[PDB]
């Protein structure tokens, strides 16, 4: 399976954070996972470096591992929570949800 | 904005065996451990293409790739050949 | 070994590209490699997402793999080369050298 | 720009067991498979810190972390304790 976005269901209650987080207690974060193989296709938006490393790995897997499938665009979510002063706070957290994956 | 064919390996933000790119269409031929020519095709982006659109010899693998931008689906008419022994 | 920048020596002649590339025929590209483990330290500049995924992996390694050590800043190099029209071209290629690594 | 101690795990763009950050100093205690308290300390960045500066129970691991920003090296005076059985 080639590098792509797969599901990551986050349950905050499962993390024990239902004591500060009010809402939401679940959300879809997604993860990237998969092979990064030559040639690195357009949707994977490789850097020059990823291409070189990919070539090098396959000609000498000792010199360097293959490149990695990781998020390349992310979007935020807001969380309603209790802070240490006991204020209720509604805050946008950046970089919370995988929108696209690629080889880096 | 160039459209290309893929058949082996082709992305699910793009149905009908067509992908779009700002770079190049490519066709590649590869000798799978079996040793049958396994050909693939698709889209390469602009960054990295100087390095991807040419062959680099890999041990224990026979591979050749070619790229094109002359027209939509120009990669249908690319026929790379394997490097000789 | 924690996620960090390691050496990647690129030899273009070794790649067979000495037929279009005039200079340089070698350069230092570096690669990232190493564990991404809780907590993700400041120099690794994690996203919110990397932190969540790191937590999730270690509590359920089936749901998602750990996050990946990948470049987070890159610098260019220029290459002098022959093009298909037989012009000699001196060109800056972006994203060629790993300047810093991090968990994504 | 806050300075912090590290002793276990501490970066080589930063000598003398001191790291600099825009976030938080942290100390963590962890039960290595041995089962001896193994304590570490360092710098956490600003992004992600809401999530890192609190404990999440992991199976087969005992771990606790605390963070601080009150002063340079404030983490010397953090003494996290392991979660009871």
């Amino acid at each position: 399976a080639r590098c792509s976005r797969k599901a990551l269901h986050v349950n905050f209650k499962d993390m024990g954070w239902d004591d500060w987080i009010i809402a939401p207690l679940e959300y879809e974060a997604f993860h990237c996972e998969g092979l990064c193989e030559f040639p690195l296709r357009s949707h994977l938006e490789p850097t020059n470096h990823a291409v070189i490393q990919t070539l090098m790995n396959s000609m000498d897997p000792e010199s360097t591992p293959p490149t990695c499938c990781v998020p390349t665009r992310l979007s935020p979510i807001s969380i309603l929570f209790i802070d240490s002063a006991n204020n209720v706070v509604y805050k946008q957290y950046e970089d919370m949800v995988v929108e696209s994956c690629g080889c880096r | 904005i160039l459209r290309c064919k893929c058949h082996h390996h082709c992305p699910e933000d793009s149905v009908n065996n067509i992908c779009s790119t700002d770079g190049y269409c490519f066709t590649m031929i590869e000798e799978d451990d079996s040793g049958m020519p396994v050909v693939t095709s698709g889209c390469l982006g602009l960054e990295g293409s100087d390095f991807q659109c040419r062959d680099t010899p890999i041990p224990h693998q026979r591979r050749s790739i070619e790229c094109c931008t002359e027209r939509n689906e120009c990669n249908k008419d690319l026929h790379p050949t394997l490097p000789p022994l």
